[PDB]
RNA sequence: UUAAGUUAGAAAGGGCGCACGGUGGAUGCCUUGGCACUAGGAGCCGAUGAAGGACGGGACGAACACCGAUAUGCUUCGGG
RNA sequence: GACCGAUAGUGAACCAGUACCGUGAGGGAAAGGUGAAAAGCACCCCGGAAGGGGAGUGAAAGAGAUCCUGAAACCGUGUGCC
RNA sequence: AUGAGUAGCGAAAGAGGGGUGAGAAUCCCCUCCACCGAAUGCCUAAGGUUUCCUGAGGAAGGCUCGUCCGCUCAGGGUUAGU
RNA sequence: UAGGCCCAGGCUCUGGGCACUGUCUCAACGAGAGACUCGGUGAAAUUAUAGUACCUGUGAAGAUGCAGGUUACCCGCGACAGGACGGAAAGA
RNA sequence: GAUGAUCAGGUUGAUAGGUCUGAGGUGGAAGUGUGGCGACACAUGGAGCUGACAGAUACUAAUCGAUCGAGGACUUAAC
């Protein structure tokens, strides 16, 4: 099935979509090791959509993803970087985009870390 | 539930015989000699 | 032979023994691996005395780093630091803040 | 080789003895303080402001002790 | 003083009628010992520190600051026999 | 000492990036998210008595941690004829 | 967020009818907190010592510890509530 | 499956995720166009979306490693 979390039904919709926005714009992230296994999912399934390219691949996206700036430089928004940055990268392969490593156990409580990585 | 007597020594260090730790499984960094648990990451290794 | 104490450390004895029994016996090198990647919060602690003695033995004794075993390893009693009101939060009475003494000694093999 | 018999050893941990430590302040030595008396003194202070205190005073913190805007001391007469 | 010697002797050998408790009258503790002399550890090493190991002082450092002696409960490490 | 490394450690929403640092879940900054809103907002009493500001701090204390604090230490800070 | 209705008598009481339902026939699934595992911290009541089986008897109250027999490799973790000479109780 | 345990696998491999194609569920998406003063209706079009289910596919992760684990007592008898 599906990992709880921890959270309420809620809380954990919120927490997903928070960490899919900030793989998004970072590339690289660091959390706990089961946050990544059940990150990797909705990450890729978002990446799928913005490999269609459509409006309603757009907007479906929308629907999920936050409203935060993926760079100043450019004035670009995360929605856009990926639809034009990462759908553009990832052209040529059929799924897997994003890689766990572990880490070991943090120091406050001892829970196992990991990066999580688009490839 | 209430203890009806106090526990002797040997009864309390027969009962603390499961209650200790596992070594660590270890593998050593194919670069470097750095030593990290086994499916963990060092390329820093 | 080498050895280094660490006095009226903050930790329960009880639990700082069950990292020293995972390292005593070993070799020198290989426990301090096995320190580092062992969760515990008496790790970094024994780690530092290990280390100290480690020192000890080259800069006072000229013993060489390896073949070096750690021949002696065990924890005591420190003075205990006495909580009579954790009325604070808690509903209890005279906390036992304990206390350890850490105690390494290497040789050579 | 087969069959039928005997025994040994085994320690995850534990028990007894021994060796070595920790904790904790009994014990032994010691005395700054007490207790019971003896022999002498002296048996009242205060509106010319008492007993007891508060606040202050040092080159530089708090406290004890000493002192009172002449405040960690003033004058005199003696001792040293 | 055929009186006590730190659970004793005053409640008080130590900044004690203090600290604490109570609205108040009032109730009322615990707590002595480095060394002859600070000569109380320059310097080196591990460590953020604490704390250690050398070096040095000292008759003694296992006399290093709740620092004379240091028992028992209690807590550990090694080992001869089961 | 035993019970025992046991019961506790209460609501209630956080996640990531960066920084500092010996050390970060817990401290600072940013971003998004979430909660109160006849209050969980503003002011001002009673009461408390320095708890206020700046720098330093990592003994103790803060139901975990701590580089943080109502904690510790040094300096400062309160101006009326209405 | 915020009352179930109607027909009665007696002044609120006794009613009656309807509606409605996990009250039950008879329970099933799902959500959260605790329980459980891991990291940190960490008490209390109680306590003659203890390597503390069961049955049938014996016995100053009711046998773990007396006699005779029958069973049982060493050490844990999670449950039950049987004994608990646990506490509540209370008759009396 | 409380935790241990058990079971399927570890790069001559389909163990899990992703992707692709399906099964079932809901039920006619967005955009555009048309009709209407408007709320709305129709077409594009069994359309869009889809957690735990099936088959393909090494795209991602099961890397490298380390530890443990025999050398078979004696007696008698039949061979």
């Amino acid at each position: 099935s599906y990992r709880k979390l921890g959270r309420t039904s809620a809380q954990r919709k919120a927490m997903l979509r928070d960490l899919t926005t900030d793989l998004i714009i970072n590339e690289r992230i660091e959390t706990t090791e089961t946050r990544a296994k059940e990150l990797r999912s909705v990450v890729e399934k978002m990446i799928t959509l913005g490999k269609r390219g459509d409006l309603h691949a757009r907007r479906q996206a929308a629907a999920y993803i936050r409203n935060e700036v993926a760079n100043e430089e450019n004035n670009q928004d995360a929605l856009q970087k990926l639809f034009s940055d990462i759908a553009t990268r990832y052209e040529e392969r059929q799924g897997g985009y994003t890689r766990i490593m572990k880490l070991g156990p943090r120091r406050g409580d001892g829970a196992p870390m990991a990066i999580i990585e688009l490839v | 539930a209430v203890p009806f007597r106090r526990t002797s020594k040997m009864k309390k260090r027969l009962r603390r015989t499961h209650f200790k730790l596992n070594v660590p499984g270890m593998t050593e960094c194919p670069s470097c000699g750095e030593m990290k648990l086994s499916h963990r990451v060092c390329k820093a290794c | 032979q080498a050895k280094a104490v660490a006095r009226t450390v903050r930790i329960a004895p009880r639990k700082a023994r069950l990292v020293m029994d995972l390292i005593r016996g070993k070799q020198v090198g290989e426990a301090v691996s096995i320190l580092n990647l062992t969760p515990r919060a008496a790790s970094p602690i024994i780690e530092k005395v290990l280390k100290s003695a480690i020192a000890n033995a080259e800069h006072n004794y000229e013993m060489d780093a390896n073949n070096l075993v750690i021949s002696q390893a065990f924890v005591d009693e420190g003075p205990t630091l006495k909580r009579f009101r954790p009325r604070a939060m808690g509903r209890a009475s005279q906390i036992n803040k304990r206390t350890s003494h850490i105690t390494i000694v290497v040789s050579e093999k």
